[PDB]
RNA sequence: CAGAUCUUGGUGGUAGUAGCAAAUAUUCAAACGAGAACUUUGAAGGCCGAAGUGGAGAAGGGUUCCAUGUGAACAGCAGUUGAACAUGGGUCAGUCGGUCCUGAGAGAUGGGCGAGCGCCGUUCCGAAGGGACGGGCGAUGGCCUCCGUUGCCCUCGGCCGAUCGAAAGGGAGUCGGGUUCAGAUCCCCGAAUCCGGAGUGGCGGAGAUGGGCGCCGCGAGGCGUCCAGUGCGGUAACGCGACCGAUCCCGGAGAAGCCGGCGGGAGCCCCGGGGAGAGUUCUCUUUUCUUUGUGAAGGGCAGGGCGCCCUGGAAUGGGUUCGCCCCGAGAGAGGGGCCCGUGCCUUGGAAAGCGUCGCGGUUCCGGCGGCGUCCGGUGAGCUCUCGCUGGCCCUUGAAAAUCCGGGGGAGAGGGUGUAAAUCUCGCGCCGGGCCGUACCCAUAUCCGCAGCAGGUCUCCAAGGUGAACAGCCUCUGGCAUGUUGGAACAAUGUAGGUAAGGGAAGUCGGCAAGCCGGAUCCGUAACUUCGGGAUAAGGAUUGGCUCUAAGGGCUGCAGCCGACUUAGAACUGGUGCGGACCAGGGGAAUCCGACUGUUUAAUUAAAACAAAGCAUCGCGAAGGCCCGCGGCGGGUGUUGACGCGAUGUGA
């Protein structure tokens, strides 16, 4: 943006704490204050309560999600395990 | 407090067997009767002087203080 | 909860002896959300989050909030971010290893129940505190140590 | 201009200490504590966001004497509700139940008819 | 005497940068410097669609306009739309100019093919 | 007894000495009086200047309260005065609080340990419900009509833990006027309230009063039949005045942080007209100053607000905020419903209150007569309060006592004139015990051995100036310079000022002092983690008065009228213009610590500790670490390797 080079959003912690620390801050204070986009209605309504808790806007739904964003490489690979698994057991 | 916009109705209160009295009060826009029930002050007010002074003595019961000024 | 970052579910159960409903709390497995179905018992089979005796679900089945002796109301591996994996069965003498988050290998033993998925509020540890004041917030709703 | 005083033995800031200010007969200014207010029923299935549009929203304990009709909707399986509830809730326990009633029958038919 | 100096000050001496101390953003601050304007700006448009004087194409590409303010002032506002329903005129005008010149002759056609049918 | 820094008691010299110096300040006349630098009245000049030297409170003091009288002792002088002394008097509550409940905790019997007074522990090792809708039997009281009471027999229940713990949390219900030598939301006057009572229903209203029938009848109703009657209306939101109901169940309210932004109401402030008293008049000034009101609870009305409804279906995308935001899950568009409702009307209600002119009682009077309490504006103002919407977190923001909504229908009730019911439908009858209730709330009623520049928790906050609760001055409200006056104006001091020339030469060192300082317009370096450095440095201007342009709404103009701010220009003063006030000296380097934070209360604010970041080490609860005199003791543990516990370093 115009008013910047490359501070990004950590610009509000003006010029301290360092350079790599507010590197490796800025790439998480982006993601758990976007807002995503609910799979359950569409919009575009999906914002972080608090730690490891994510809210809808109309459908009023609230489903556990990680601390700094809504699905851990984690937390997906061992849904598909499970899938794979459920599978074999059940033929 | 309560207002009551029916003279009958007024009346009826007036001979009710509970109201300690009744205050006539004149004014050069208006005269308001207050019969002050058991509970309630029910006030009546008549903006036409003639029907009110026929009503004065339309005022049946052994309770007809006080006239005011 | 307070002073957690794996955040808790509140279930509600029908009872099965009364007319009532019993409010639990269990570890949010990661992935469920509102509104969902939660089986719990011996024959619900695999989805996530829905509990299931370990030692009556294959290699691998990804738990959290296992329990240590049958009927613990579930102990192990519920903090944000864990798991546990079941390795294999000894079907007599009813023995389950499972590799616990430290890189352990107990053998638990089966018919003790745990929670399919992991744990909810993982990754927490990513973001620097980066301030002496984020630390003390943060301790000062767990325990007097911080300092 | 005048400067007031508290009218009760308290002399802090609370929530229970508050004030309004009015203007008796005699042209004087003073204090009225005042109660304070709170909010109408909610949704009783908990997830509608809105707050009741039925019912006198009152301090709790004053229903000890408010009308019955004054609180609550004339309709059945409400007054427990919130607007979304009154509304949606009420479709939404028969859009569901009569669908799953007769689904369940459906399926009966097809446990019995292998 | 403050009424008197109040006066005299309303009418604007006393008020050289002489006696001006604190920020000009003190003195009138550019939030609501700039909500005084923008909230007449859309007083104005919306009195216009109202009016009739503008439809929704013209107000809803007015209100973004008005928001970036490249329009400063309701004088500036009335000059320009006034201006650009000049421009449409002048673009109606000149589309019916098009549309009576190509009937002309696309009937003369007609006519001349009745000529042409006449002398053969 | 001469002694022991001897013990107790007593008295000198120092000595009429030190001293009665912190926060500007006093003066004239008179009264009482043997008596006035100080008491009181009257005048004048000053201060606190709403972050008060004001008007109230919580603690805490405990009669300091108030009247009178005395001035023997105290008030570091005096004193006719007091906070002193002596004699009298004062605290009125259903509605104000406590009591009521629970929080962090505290603490009992079961159990345990302990020689033992006892300790551990709070659901853990406990036969933990003394309750009840109802059926049956007995025993009764009226009038054992048929209702009331008791015992017995069933039938039903989570003991899911005694008890205490909040004059600031939760906790239903009182306001206005009047009164005292002191007490008022208490006493008086008036007008309302909440709860509990009436199980003899006190009254009215609802239940609910008919539909079909054959016959005397124009009709009306009628005779006898039967049958229905635990509400009505709107498509909807929900309305109407009430509209049967238990164990049981589901829910709601009680009940939720900080911060930014904006609007609506309110009080206050400001302005234009009135009126009514008063100030000024040496000239001016339709002038300047004070005053110019309606509670509680209702009934209605605007006024805000909705994620509430119905119709229809939107890309040429639209709606619209200060910012956002919402839309095939229904945009705009119309037509509605509800929630709040302090604002306005009226009931209270002008009789009361107030301000004025007047007459009596002339004394005590809640004395009596008059005329008034009127009409507009304004707003980024301030303070409350109400609401919408956002931002923040590895923090998510108290609990119960209490009251309420629905689900379900165990039961009840009647025979065509009527019952059981009535979550409060309107009236009417009756009750609400106990304790606190004065005063100060602080440079005089408290703690500091005091009438001590120390300390101690809150509400409310006018005008001008100016960015402003800054500093400066002034109104309502107080005050007599903070344990004394008088006359002098020497040295030293203490606190403030000023200076020719030179500018740190002084000294361990620019210690102290001094210079810059607000705005507006220009203008910027080294270096850098790229946001900083940065008000860098550096320069210019700044008064008064006279104008011009631009920046609005209400019924294209036309007409209506009002609030401030900006930019430019002319003229003017002994070159003066942030004119009191308010207000940053600057730069090139080195060392240490990353920064913010914290510490040696009473000599050490730092380079010390902390701190994020980094790195370790133990531990899969028959556990790591740890307390313990003791036990199935206890913390971390409402915990589980992204977790605990032990360390080192330190962006
Ligand atoms: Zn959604």
């Amino acid at each position: 943006a115009k008013r910047t080079k490359k501070v990004g959003i950590v610009g509000k912690y003006g010029t301290r704490y360092g350079a790599s620390l507010r590197k490796m801050v800025k790439k998480i204070e982006i993601s758990q204050h976007a807002k995503y986009t609910c799979s359950f209605c569409g919009k575009t309504k999906m914002k972080r309560r608090a730690v490891g808790i994510w809210h809808c806007g109309s459908c009023m739904k609230t489903v556990a999600g990680g601390a700094w964003t809504y699905n851990t490489t984690s937390a997906v690979t061992v849904k598909s395990a499970i899938r794979r698994l459920k599978e074999l057991k059940d033929q | 407090p309560r207002k009551i916009e029916e003279i009958k109705d007024f009346l009826l209160t007036a001979r009710r067997k509970d109201a300690k009295s009744v205050n006539i009060k004149k004014n050069k826009d208006n005269v308001k009767f207050k019969v002050r029930c058991s509970r309630y002050l029910y006030t009546l007010v008549i903006t036409d002087k003639e029907k009110a002074e026929k009503l004065k003595q339309s005022l049946p019961p052994g309770l007809a203080v006080k006239e005011l000024k | 909860d307070p002073g957690r970052g794996a955040p808790l579910a509140k279930v509600v159960f029908r009872d099965p002896y009364r007319f009532k409903k019993r409010t639990e709390l269990f570890i949010a497995a990661e992935g469920i959300h509102t509104g969902q179905f939660v089986y719990c018992g011996k024959k619900a089979q695999l989805n996530i989050g829905n509990v299931l005796p370990v030692g009556t679900m294959p290699e691998g089945t990804i738990v959290c909030c296992l329990e240590e002796k049958p009927g613990d109301r579930g102990k192990l591996a519920r903090a944000s971010g864990n798991y546990a994996t079941v390795i294999s069965h000894n079907p007599e003498t009813k023995k389950t290893r499972v590799k616990l988050p430290s890189g352990s290998k107990k053998v638990i033993s089966s018919a003790n129940r745990a929670v399919v998925g992991v744990v909810a509020g993982g990754g927490r540890i990513d973001k620097p505190i980066l301030k002496a004041g984020r630390a003390y917030h943060k301790y000062k709703a767990k325990r007097n140590c911080w300092p | 201009v005048q400067r007031l005083t508290y009218r009760r033995r308290l002399s802090y800031n609370t929530a229970s200490n508050k004030t309004r200010l009015s203007r008796t007969p005699g042209n004087r200014i003073v204090y009225l504590y005042t109660k304070k207010v709170g909010k109408a029923p909610k949704s009783a299935c908990g997830v509608c966001p809105g707050r009741l549009r039925g019912v006198r929203a009152v301090r709790p304990k004053v229903l000890m004497r408010l009308s019955k009709t004054k609180k609550h909707v004339s309709r059945a399986y409400g007054g427990s509700m919130c607007a979304k509830c009154v509304r949606d809730r009420i479709k939404r326990a028969f859009l569901i139940e009569e669908q799953k009633i007769v689904v369940k029958v459906l399926k009966a038919q097809a446990q019995s008819q292998k | 005497r403050c009424r008197k100096n109040t006066l005299a000050r309303r009418k604007g001496r006393h008020m050289g940068i002489g006696k001006r101390k604190g920020t000009a953003n003190a003195r009138m601050p550019e939030k609501v410097t700039w909500m005084r304007r923008m909230r007449i700006l859309r007083r104005l448009l919306r009195r216009y669609r109202e009016s009739k004087k503008i439809d929704r194409h013209m107000y809803h590409s007015l209100y973004l306009k008005v928001k970036g303010n490249v329009f400063k002032n309701k004088r500036i506002l009335m000059e320009h739309i006034h201006k650009l329903k000049a421009d449409k005129a002048r673009k109606k005008l000149l589309a019916d100019q098009a549309e009576a010149r190509r009937s002309k002759t696309k009937e003369a056609r007609k006519r001349r093919e009745e000529r042409l049918q006449a002398k053969k």
